[PDB]
DNA sequence: TTACTGTGGGAAAGA
DNA sequence: AATCTTTCCCACAGT
């Protein structure tokens, strides 16, 4: 079905 | 001279759980080699030795006299039979197999992995086999007719980039996404709605991944995810956005993170970061991406075995390790319980707690077990007062006794 | 420099 | 039929 789910998000690092 | 378990040492058991556990990784699909090619499998199956069953086995091991090499546990790894890869494992709890590959000269459509363990000293462990693995031509439009080479959305994926030496695998670790050389991560897959915002929280919904499509990878270890992302399909070294067909085992994909001007998740060297696209001159469905940028995908699978010496060091292997599929109650003047699962022997008994119960083994996937009366697990009932629940354990006459995550509750009448 | 080797693309062949 | 899979071939970028 659709379910609500939990995950810490992380977020690339944009390039140097 | 085998000794049977004893209370005392279920006892003992049950009260710290101190297994040994022998974890196989491994991709459900892989591409055959022709003439005398290798096309290695890849990510390379990964054999982890989880538990704090290890530590206390080589403790015991070495208190009885043995040196570091001959505790050291070993382990060779091979296809089918069809000879094995030795695998290293000094210094680690887990080993990877970076040169398996399979020939044309071998018809099988689906073959096992088999790892074989033992002891430095040469003491054997066994034998441990993987989830079946699907041979494939190469990769291939695909259709939702052949749902093996498509990908789920709630399964688990690997994912890689190769710049055979340069390939590095997404991976979580120290809190990081990273491009590790030596470990991979599993990855559930999660299609979102095209207007589902970013998010701790998020709502995914079922169906097979299309290019196109949006997207959460969550880590199946860690439970970590990157931001929202695009699956693309990539074309040499284009993403092309117009693409929306399947998602297919081994296929090329780019992951452009949603709202942003262009930017893909992308590999530098062992770093995970963004990276701009460049857009293409006539052709504007398509953008360029760095190298850094082209993922292979592919479906993943695990085997997990679970086993512990309660009586000590036994001289047979562990294996075949028995799997309790399923229990049902079963009826009689007495209450019996019908176990369905693999490998079972006529030496096995099914314990209750502490207390073993009397068995019957009808074949290898078959047994019957007479329950315990409530009265050898609370001293004087006659009947079951309160809801008591005991563990349920599968124990051969060597001693050694196998986990299982079952359960059998005593309920009032 | 030549030979060899996984890998990735594409053509030819068979399903 | 027509498309799809399987096999075969070979260039690329490094030992």
């Amino acid at each position: 079905d659709a379910a609500k789910l939990r995950a810490l998000l992380w977020t690339p690092p944009p390039t140097p | 001279p085998p000794k049977r378990l004893t209370r005392e040492a279920m006892r003992n058991y049950l009260k710290e759980r101190g297994d040994q556990t022998v974890l196989i990784l491994h991709a459900k699909v892989a591409q055959k080699s022709y003439g005398n090619e290798k096309r290695f499998f890849c990510p390379p199956p990964c054999v982890y030795l989880m538990g704090s069953g290890w530590k206390k086995k080589k403790e015991q091991m070495e208190r009885d006299g043995c040196s570091e090499q001959e505790s050291q546990p070993c382990a060779f790894i091979g296809i089918g039979n069809s000879e094995m890869q030795q695998l290293n494992l000094e210094g680690k709890n887990y080993c990877t197999a970076k040169t398996l590959y399979i020939s044309d000269s071998d018809k099988r459509k689906h073959f096992m992995l088999s790892v074989k363990m033992f002891y430095g000293n040469s003491d054997d462990i066994g034998v441990f086999l993987s989830k079946r693995i699907k041979v494939i031509s190469k990769p291939s439009k695909q259709s939702l007719k052949n749902a093996d080479l498509c990908i789920a959305s709630g399964t688990k994926v690997a994912l890689f980039n190769r710049l055979t030496v340069s390939t590095r695998y997404l991976h979580v670790e120290g809190g990081n996404f990273h491009a590790s050389s030596q470990q991979w991560g599993a990855f559930y897959i999660h299609l979102l709605d095209d207007d589902e915002s970013e998010g701790e929280e998020f709502t995914v919904r079922d169906g097979y991944i299309h290019y196109g499509q949006t997207v959460k990878l969550v880590c199946s270890v860690t439970g970590m995810a990157l931001p929202r992302l695009i699956i693309r399909k990539v074309d040499k070294q284009t993403a092309l956005l117009d693409a929306d067909d399947p998602v297919s085992q081994l296929h090329k994909c780019a992951f452009y993170l949603k709202d942003t001007e262009r930017m893909y998740l992308c590999l530098s060297q062992e770093r995970i970061i963004q990276f701009q696209a460049t857009p293409c001159p006539k052709e504007q469905n398509k953008e360029m991406i760095n190298d850094g940028a082209s993922w292979t995908i592919i479906s993943t699978d695990k085997a997990e075995y679970t086993f512990y010496e309660g009586m000590g060091p036994v001289l047979a292997p562990v294996t075949p390790v028995p799997v309790v599929e399923s229990l049902q109650l079963n009826g009689g003047d007495v209450a019996m319980l019908e176990l369905t699962g693999q490998n079972f022997t006529p030496n096995l008994r099914v314990w209750f707690g502490d207390v073993e119960a009397e068995t019957m083994y009808r074949c290898g996937e078959s047994m019957l077990c007479v329950v315990p009366d409530i009265s050898a697990f609370r001293e004087g009932w006659r009947w079951v007062r309160q809801p008591v629940q005991v563990p349920v354990t599968l124990v051969r006459n060597d001693g050694v006794i196998y986990s299982t995550s079952l359960t059998f509750t005593y309920t009032p009448e």
